């Protein structure tokens, strides 16, 4: 007949024009994606890290910030212990209490730059954690057994292990390491875990007695 | 014809709808997150300086390790994790030939001028492939200055060198004792299209102008 | 048939309705008004962070072409900035009838040392001749329960907005040097910080965080 | 007007129907939710991996299957050097090359059921990459340093260290480690990267020599 | 009404596809694909065995850390992960009285039955608090046995235990030396809704029947 | 006015559109029959790695009720799985016309040795009285180019197809013992292995990955 | 049909419309009893015959 094909006819080109716009909207995303990308959240995360420590706080020795909307200062010892000392209960979050960066198997490794006590050249420093002990009626705290050992060359073959233990303190956001029991007070380790992750550390190699620096390095988990 | 008349007036509407999108395209190109934190983490490393000394170039952001500037983006790889040869590092486009920096230049010594329009115009580079650590760069600096009532055009040429490490362009007069200072702009703002820069004396790098360029670039 | 085709055509318009959508909401997430604040905001800690851009008593315009125009300059209806930036801030982040409570983060010199303030904003007189300065009406309220007794106070007092400093300045009531200062963060305007100062120490002595009630 | 009022009128009940139509679609939406979920892909990537290590390969010692849609064996010394020995080139995959398990602060720890050699109860064990070297000429290992130490009690205080030498090759996706010149030896360490990932290794902390089995642990990368 | 007209067939149409939608949901319910990965899991974790001793539990999937099942849903962490009171493992709706386990047993020892439908109807159950490591489950075994021309219901009281580490409902007639046979389920297949069953001898644990239940559940 | 308010209507109804057909397509991917069949080939790896659920000669009809029935009894158009199962598989992965093309995985017996052979179907013939075991007239089409010939072949050859068993069993047109047997994963039907096997010994001296072309 | 989904569609949104005025005016009505209430009738007794005495 006559009145289908009139009937088809606009079918056809109602998605003749369908077809158009889709094009057209595909030129237009197409032109959409060329605008660069977002941004990686780890790092905003970091950048905002950074700007928080530059930032700094007014806490005082053995105090760590509860962080949030209103600045307040609380015990190192206060920390992860079920009761809530912040204003805003933060020294309980789950977050902030997280017990990863002191769990078993976790090793932070990165270059060293030394400054004195090894005369060598920048190698890695990877430093794992081999035990841990986080006693129930004392939880600020997480013991641990760690070791420090040296990246070195092919033809060295006679490696340097030191045995260490230590702590991991939550609002200090620190894993403080020395010396294990009567094994030669040679090195301690600092690591400062203030990349907003469990995942990233600034680390010191230094003297156990003085906390002289000897050393430092990137700590990054693998 | 049903509802296919209505189908079609949806039809229409979309058309609209996908007009006025493409319009907004415009105002969206307006903003660059990506190039936004970029810019805000090459300020905060700013303001964080480095453990490094002069001349030497710090690896990752975070990382420990220094290298000497001659040995960035000369094709070696230096750094433990490669970052002397990384492609943001070694981009060559804060001096591509052609680009043409404008900004307003503020005097506060040597010259009793006020704010006024200066250009840097990258007319050519050097690049050996025996050195790659620098490149070498010619460019005419231009002044528009409204001194007596009318305006004047003050130009010169110069020469100099871009250095990726602290992503440095220096451009001292060529031949030109005829009290044209130096230029030197730090590409410090996450990108290849804006920078800080300074007229300073060639031999004491005093700073005699506050300037600020971003490409903009077609006279 | 007439309707099977028909059907067909309504489900690929819908379809495509939807694929333009996306591409809408794509552009509405880019350009979202409270990302672009957080932005600004973060922008600003780093700008706290860097050595000032302009001399003590002038303000930034900003843009990637920097410049330093006169405090007193900044929102009077006339563009002194060559990016006319002194003359875009004017949105007064009081109303009349505002609210804002702010939480204490330290204090050592109030009178009642309350928990909590909250800043009531009663009224604003905008010169048209000098529209850069608002003058305000607000009252400080407190209540604070020891003890001994429960306390309330509502405390009439006149402060200044300074556009060119994103800043309230509210002049003491009491006869006690404390005068209350709110910095805004330049991007939020639901949010700012409350420092307690000495008109005459110019010691800071006490600081609250107001937010937006 | 009236005219306004009855054309307000219509408008006023659109929205509304709108309005309906949009709660009956979170209705239905809140309904769609309570299906479940989808699956974690590192739960279908670890049961896939299970699945063909059950299914096995037809490979000869000292070959490795390429993988593919067509089974093909090739040897373990042709894997990522450079030249294409799969018909489909899989053995040089950028996957299948990842050099990720014998990265320098790699650590694999994991509780040990021992069967000899040490006869104290299940505690944790961790090896870790302290060091390696892949050699330009001759790409299918990479030679790395390690270091396997055991988690031990708070009351222990003396822990035991053995420094480890050893390879990481592609296409056995093994990590192979025996005694450091000149260290006795004690022990060497056996893990198969099978689980799909550079992050899980089935490990055994074996005899040095006779390859025996003194105990086994399932690696996790921390 | 200008296209307000069209707008409102758009609307017609919009309701049309939402109880399209709505309808197709019960076809949605039809598909698990977490329930299909854990029943997959389950097979696969059946053909790989495990290096636990009988009367063990193997705490992760890949851990290789070994535990008593009479440690198992006990109230205390005896594996090293905390798997032993995990609330998978511990999850107590296999027994959970009002249940109605449905199949087909198919025999080929001790009787001579041809294909019929068997009833594990769950009565009751008891998990004292000083040892939770199992759950005595009390329940109605019924058989649709079409014998003679016309259909009979076999039907008998039984007792018996749910046992988390294994997943497996033993249930042993009460007081029934009337020749019926005992029950062990195994929930193997990912959930708490199908199990694979036998029909055995109490003394000799042999398998008379093959039987799997799906829990359907209402009569 | 009368076209603002309008315009935020049509606004409106377009977003409704959007958000319904992403309820949509949730449903669609939910139900995405590329998944259903990759999640099949699975389970069906994983039943090649159980135990039989059946005697030699018999067919799982599956389900969460399973039953075993006659390798004979499937697809005979008269139900004996008691949820039908035995007749509802009844698609032919082959018709006339269709080219599969198999590349070698190993192969130790046949005369040409080739890297890849074709194997095209011809026709169908499904007899009305039992339809459960078609039978294909197919060419094994085989081209071999070695440095003292080059050969080209096509062999026609008989086939059975079994859709209790999922597979094609094609019978040998040449002189040696060697048959094609096409197993299907059950779920696939773009892709079987096809192994070569003597019609005698039983070995396995080929296989072939073939895909539909 | 389709006419039958438009007349159905007209008696969808006319209830739809009845349903917003019956919560406006139940919004009308709760704002309308936060005015107090009436009084005692024994207070303006007692009022009246205060009043009355004085
Ligand atoms: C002020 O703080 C008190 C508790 O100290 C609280 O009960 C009260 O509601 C607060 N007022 C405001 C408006 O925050
Ligand atoms: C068959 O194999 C040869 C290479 O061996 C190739 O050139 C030809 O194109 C192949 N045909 C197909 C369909 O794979
Ligand atoms: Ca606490
Ligand atoms: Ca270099
Ligand atoms: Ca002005
Ligand atoms: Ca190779
Ligand atoms: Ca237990
Ligand atoms: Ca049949
Ligand atoms: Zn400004
Ligand atoms: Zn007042
Ligand atoms: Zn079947
Ligand atoms: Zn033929």
């Amino acid at each position: 007949t006559y009145k289908d094909r009139r009937f088809q006819y606009i079918l056809t080109n109602q998605h003749l024009f369908i077809d158009k716009l889709e094009r057209d909207l595909h030129e237009i995303d197409d032109e959409f994606k060329k605008l660069g990308s977002d941004v990686k959240d780890q790092t905003v995360r970091h950048l905002k890290a950074r700007i928080s420590n530059l930032e700094g706080d007014d806490c005082k020795e053995h105090e760590a910030p509860c962080g949030g909307d209103v600045p307040q200062c609380i015990s190192d010892l206060f920390f992860c212990d079920g009761h809530k000392d912040c204003k805003n209960g933060r020294d309980e979050d789950k977050e902030v209490c997280s017990e990863v960066p002191a769990d078993i198997g976790s090793s932070f490794a990165g270059v060293v730059s030394w400054q004195a006590c090894e005369e060598a050249t920048p190698h890695h420093a990877v430093v794992t954690i081999t035990a841990n002990e986080r006693k129930e009626f004392f939880k600020p705290r997480i013991w641990v057994r760690a070791i420090l050992a040296f990246e070195e060359e092919e033809h060295e073959h006679h490696i340097k292990t030191f045995q260490l233990r230590g702590y991991y303190s939550f609002g200090d956001r620190t894993l403080a390491l020395g010396p294990e029991r009567g094994t030669k007070p040679v090195y301690g380790v600092r690591c400062h875990f203030d990349r907003g992750d469990d995942d990233h550390a600034d680390c010191q190699i230094v003297n156990p007695a003085s906390l002289f620096v000897c050393g430092n390095f990137a700590a990054e988990r693998h | 014809d049903p509802r296919l008349a209505a189908n079609g007036l949806r039809l229409i509407g979309l058309e609209r709808k996908l007009k006025a999108l493409k319009a907004r395209l415009h105002e969206a190109e307006k903003i660059d997150p990506e190039g936004f934190i970029k810019e805000l983490d090459a300020r905060v490393s700013h303001v964080e300086g480095t453990h490094c000394a002069k001349k030497e170039f710090q690896c990752g952001g975070y990382d420990q390790e220094c290298i000497s500037d001659l040995f960035v983006c000369d094709g070696h790889k230096d750094c433990h994790n490669g970052h002397d040869e990384a492609e943001d590092v070694c981009d060559t486009s804060p001096v591509k030939p052609g680009n043409i920096f404008s900004g307003t230049s503020h005097w506060h010594d040597c010259l009793l001028r006020s704010d006024h329009v200066t250009r840097v115009v990258i007319k050519g580079t050097i690049r050996r492939n025996y050195f790659k650590s620098r490149i070498w760069v010619r460019a005419q600096i231009e002044s528009d200055l409204i001194h007596d009532g009318k305006k004047e055009l003050s130009d010169f040429d110069s020469k100099g060198y871009y250095n990726f490490a602290n992503r440095r362009l220096v451009l001292i007069p060529i031949a030109q004792d005829d009290k044209h200072l130096s230029v030197i702009c730090d590409f410090d703002r996450g990108d290849s299209r804006r920078a800080s820069c300074h007229r300073v004396l060639e031999g004491t790098l005093h700073q005699c102008a506050n300037l600020s360029v971003h490409l903009q670039g077609h006279h | 048939s007439h309707d099977e085709e028909i059907d067909k055509l309504n489900e690929d318009a819908l379809k495509l309705t939807h694929e333009i959508i996306e591409l809408q909401e794509k552009l509405d997430r880019r350009s979202d008004a409270k990302r672009i604040q957080r932005a600004g905001s973060l922008k600003a800690r780093v700008e706290a962070l860097e050595d000032p851009s302009c001399p003590d008593h002038e303000h930034q315009c900003g843009g990637d072409d920097p410049q330093c125009v006169s405090d007193l300059l900044v929102c009077d209806g006339i563009k002194d900035c060559r990016n006319g930036d002194d003359e875009s801030h004017c949105h007064n982040p009081f109303h009349a009838g505002d609210d804002f409570v702010g939480d204490v983060v330290f204090d050592h010199c109030t009178k009642r040392r309350p928990e909590n303030i909250t800043l009531s904003v009663e009224s604003i007189s905008v010169a048209a001749f000098f529209p850069g300065f608002p003058k305000l009406h607000v009252h400080v309220n407190i209540h604070k329960e020891t003890d001994e007794d429960e306390v309330e106070v509502s405390l009439p007092s006149d402060a200044i907005y300074s556009f060119a400093e994103d800043k309230l300045i509210v002049y003491p009531s009491e006869d006690d040097g404390l005068g209350l200062v709110g910095q805004f963060d330049g991007y939020n305007f639901d949010r700012f910080v409350g420092d307690i100062i000495h008109e005459a120490s110019k010691e800071h002595c006490a600081r609250f965080i107001f937010h937006r009630k």
